[PDB]
C-alpha cells in the first residue's frame, strides 16, 4: 500500500522475478493472490574495517635545531629517533659572522612535531557484510520488516500466508577492488589502488595510537633557497582538495559510524504459500461515505477512501468500475478483495479504471456511490 | 650544577698580568667561536669585555685580551688597574641555539 | 642613546606570578631580540630565554620551558616575561640584555656581540 506516491514504481504480474533498487517499489499482482508491495529501506553493512587513516590537515609545534660549523660533521637531534616530528637535515652557510672558525657550508639539522588535526579513514567492505532491509507491506487499504544477507527466507505476513523470497545480492560492484573512504560526516566508495596511492600522511588501519604518521613529508615541504635558513611549511587543509577529487565516486548516505548504502537486487519470489483473507465473508449491504475523494497517482491508477456506516461489520466492500447503465465491468483492483475489518475504520481502495469515461462502485443500491472518472489517453 | 668550569676567585698584584681560564665542550667553546667575556662590579649589571674571543666593545680598555684552545677560552689582563676589582663571567652559545654561562671569578687587586 | 629600563623590586609570596618589564629606548627595538637572564644570590648567570620583537617568536631554556612566558609589545617598546609557580629558589635578580636580529628578520644565528647592553636588574623575592 506504501507505493501509492512513490513516482518511481513498478508493477509485476505473478504466477516470478523483482529489482528492489533504493526508492524504487514493486506492486506484485497475481490471480486469487493478495497484492504485495516490495521496498529496501536500507543497504548497510555491518562492522567495517578501517584498513587506513589518511592525514588531511595537519600542524606543526616544538620546533628543535642543532648545527654545525664546516668540517665537523652532521649534527644529532634526540628528536630524530622520535617518529613524531618530521625532522631534515640541511646545508646553510658559515663563517666569521656567525661564529665559525671556517668559511663553507655547515650542517644543520631541523625537527617538528608533527600533529593530525583533521583526517578520514577508507574501510574495507566484504559482500557478506552488507545487510539488505526489504519490507513486505500486502496492499490491503488499512507489514513484516525482512533482512537479508548474500548467506533464501520465509517471509510469513500475518493473515495472508507466506513469501518465498530468493535475492541475487549482485548491485555489479566488486568489493575487493573497492574502499569505503568514510570523510569527517560524507563517505565515497572509490578502487583500491586509488586510495592506496593518494599522496597524503598515512597510518595502518590497525593503528589506536594516532601519532606515528607515514609520510608526513607529503603535507610538510622542506625550504632552504639562500643557504641561510631552512623553514619548515604545512600544505593546508586537503579536504576540498579531497572533495574536487571525489566527483565521479560513489557517495555513502552514513549515519553515526554505521555505513548505510544504495542498494540494487535482482530478487525471485514465490506465491505459492499466499492465500487471500477474508474469503468467507459477507458483502456490505449498509452505505459508504467517502473519507477521501478520487484521486489519480503518477500511474493511470485511482484511490479513494470511505468507511462503512451498516452494520454488517466484517464484510466484503461491492466495488464495481462501469458504465451509466451498470451493465458491464471494465477496470479491475489494485487492492484485491477489500474488506471493512471495523466500521469506524476507513479502508483505502487502489484500482485501475479503463481509459475514458467509467463510474466507480461503493457499495449496494440503498446509499450507493456513483462517481465519473474519465482517464486521459 | 654550571655549565662552564671557571676559576673560583683571582688575585694579582697592581700592574701586572693575570689570566682567567673558562672550561666548555665540543659543542659550545670548542665548535663555536661564540665566546664572551663579562665585567660585573657589585650591585652593577654585568658588561661585555670581550666578543668573539678576541674582540672588544668601544668604550673598553685594551688591556683586556682573549684566547681559545680546543674547549677552553682564557681572558688575559695585562697590567692591573685600581677598577678591576669585579666579577667575570664567560659565555657560549651552544650547538643546540641556547646559551650557557661560567661560574664566575671574583679578582682581587690587593 | 641605549637605556634598557626593567620594573622596579617586587616580593611575592611561594607558589604566585611574577612579571617583569623591560623598557627599550635609544634604539630600533622592533629589529632586536630580547633575552632574559636571571641572576641568583651570589651565584652564576643562568639564560631562560629569548623574544624576536618583530615577529614574535620565542626560545625558552629546557629549564624553564613550562613556567616561563616570554612577551612584547611592539606600540610601548616593552618586553615581558612571566614566570609562574614561583619557589624559593626563583629568588634572583632579573636582567633583560639585547642582540641584533639578522637584517631578514629571522633570528637562527646572534650576533658576535651577544649582550652588549642590559637593564638595571629587578630583585624578585620569594617569602
Ligand atoms: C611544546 O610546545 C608547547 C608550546 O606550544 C609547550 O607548552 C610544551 O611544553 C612543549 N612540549 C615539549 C615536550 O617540549
Amino acid at each position: 500500500m506504501r507505493c501509492i506516491g512513490i513516482s518511481n514504481r513498478d508493477f509485476v504480474e505473478g504466477v516470478v522475478d523483482i529489482v528492489l533498487e533504493h526508492g524504487s517499489c514493486v506492486t506484485t499482482m497475481a490471480k486469487n493472490k493478495p497484492t504485495l508491495d516490495f521496498e529496501l529501506i536500507k543497504t548497510e553493512a555491518k562492522q567495517p574495517a578501517t584498513l587506513r587513516k589518511y592525514c588531511i590537515e595537519a600542524k606543526l609545534t616544538n620546533t628543535t635545531t642543532e648545527s654545525r660549523c664546516p668540517t665537523q660533521g652532521e649534527p644529532s637531534l634526540n628528536e630524530e629517533q622520535d617518529k613524531r616530528f618530521i625532522c631534515k637535515h640541511s646545508m646553510v652557510d658559515r663563517g666569521w659572522g656567525n661564529g665559525c672558525g671556517l668559511f663553507g657550508k655547515g650542517g644543520i639539522v631541523t625537527c617538528a612535531k608533527f600533529t593530525c588535526k583533521k583526517n578520514m579513514e577508507g574501510k574495507i567492505v566484504q559482500p557478506e557484510n552488507l545487510e539488505y532491509t526489504i519490507v513486505i507491506t500486502p496492499h490491503s487499504g488499512e507489514g513484516k520488516e525482512i533482512k537479508i544477507t548474500p548467506q533464501t527466507t520465509e517471509a510469513e505476513l500475518t493473515g495472508y500466508g507466506t513469501v518465498t523470497m530468493e535475492c541475487s545480492p549482485r548491485t555489479g560492484l566488486d568489493f575487493n577492488e573497492m574502499v569505503l573512504l568514510q570523510m569527517e560526516d560524507k563517505a565515497w566508495l572509490v578502487h583500491r589502488q586509488w586510495f592506496l596511492d593518494l599522496p597524503l600522511p598515512w597510518l595502518p588501519g590497525a593503528d589506536t595510537q594516532g601519532s606515528n604518521w607515514i609520510q608526513k613529508e607529503t603535507l610538510v615541504t622542506f625550504k632552504n633557497p639562500h643557504a641561510k635558513k631552512q623553514d619548515v611549511v604545512v600544505l593546508g587543509s586537503q579536504e576540498g582538495a579531497m572533495h574536487t577529487a571525489l566527483t565521479g565516486a560513489t557517495e555513502i548516505q552514513m549515519s553515526s559510524g554505521n555505513l548505510l548504502f544504495t542498494g540494487h537486487l535482482k530478487c525471485r519470489l514465490r506465491m505459492d504459500k499466499l492465500q487471500l483473507k477474508g474469503m468467507s465473508y459477507s458483502m456490505c449491504t449498509g452505505k459508504f461515505k467517502i473519507v477521501k475523494e478520487i484521486a489519480e497517482t503518477q500511474h493511470g491508477t485511482i484511490v479513494i477512501r470511505v468507511q462503512y456506516e451498516g452494520d454488517g461489520s466484517p464484510c466484503k466492500i461491492p466495488f464495481e468500475i462501469t458504465d451509466l447503465e451498470k451493465r458491464h465491468v471494465l477496470g479491475r483492483l489494485i487492492t484485491v478483495n477489500p474488506i471493512v475489518t471495523e466500521k469506524d475504520s476507513p479502508v483505502n481502495i487502489e484500482a485501475e479504471p479503463p481509459f475514458g469515461d467509467s463510474y466507480i462502485i461503493v457499495g449496494v443500491e440503498p446509499g450507493q456511490l456513483k462517481l465519473n472518472w474519465l482517464r486521459p489517453l | 650544577q654550571s655549565a662552564l668550569t671557571q676559576p673560583a676567585s683571582v688575585s694579582g698584584s697592581p700592574g701586572q698580568s693575570i689570566t682567567i681560564s673558562c672550561t666548555g665542550t665540543s659543542s659550545d667553546v670548542g665548535g663555536f667561536n661564540y665566546v664572551s667575556w663579562f665585567q660585573q662590579h657589585p650591585g652593577k649589571a654585568p658588561k661585555l669585555m670581550l666578543y668573539d674571543v678576541t674582540s672588544r666593545p668601544s668604550g673598553v680598555s685594551s688591556r683586556f685580551s682573549g684566547s681559545k684552545s680546543g674547549n677552553t677560552a682564557s681572558l688575559t689582563i695585562s697590567g692591573l688597574q685600581a677598577e678591576d676589582e669585579a666579577d667575570y663571567y664567560c659565555s657560549s652559545h651552544t650547538s643546540r641555539g641556547t646559551w650557557v654561562f661560567g661560574g664566575g671569578t671574583k679578582l682581587t687587586v690587593l | 642613546e641605549v637605556q634598557l629600563v626593567e620594573s622596579g623590586a617586587e616580593v611575592k609570596k611561594p607558589g604566585a606570578s611574577v612579571k617583569v618589564s623591560c623598557k627599550a629606548s635609544g634604539y630600533t627595538f622592533t629589529s632586536y631580540a630580547m633575552h632574559w637572564v636571571r641572576q641568583a644570590p651570589g651565584q652564576r648567570l643562568e639564560w631562560m630565554g629569548w623574544i624576536n620583537a618583530g615577529n614574535g617568536n620565542t626560545k625558552y631554556s629546557q629549564k624553564f620551558q613550562d613556567r616561563v612566558t616570554i612577551t612584547r609589545d611592539t606600540s610601548a617598546s616593552t618586553a615581558y616575561m612571566e614566570l609562574s609557580s614561583l619557589r624559593s629558589e626563583d629568588t634572583a635578580i632579573y636582567y633583560c640584555a639585547r642582540d641584533k636580529v639578522d637584517d631578514y628578520g629571522d633570528y637562527w644565528f646572534p650576533t658576535l656581540w651577544y649582550f652588549d647592553y642590559w637593564g638595571q636588574g629587578t630583585l624578585v623575592t620569594v617569602s
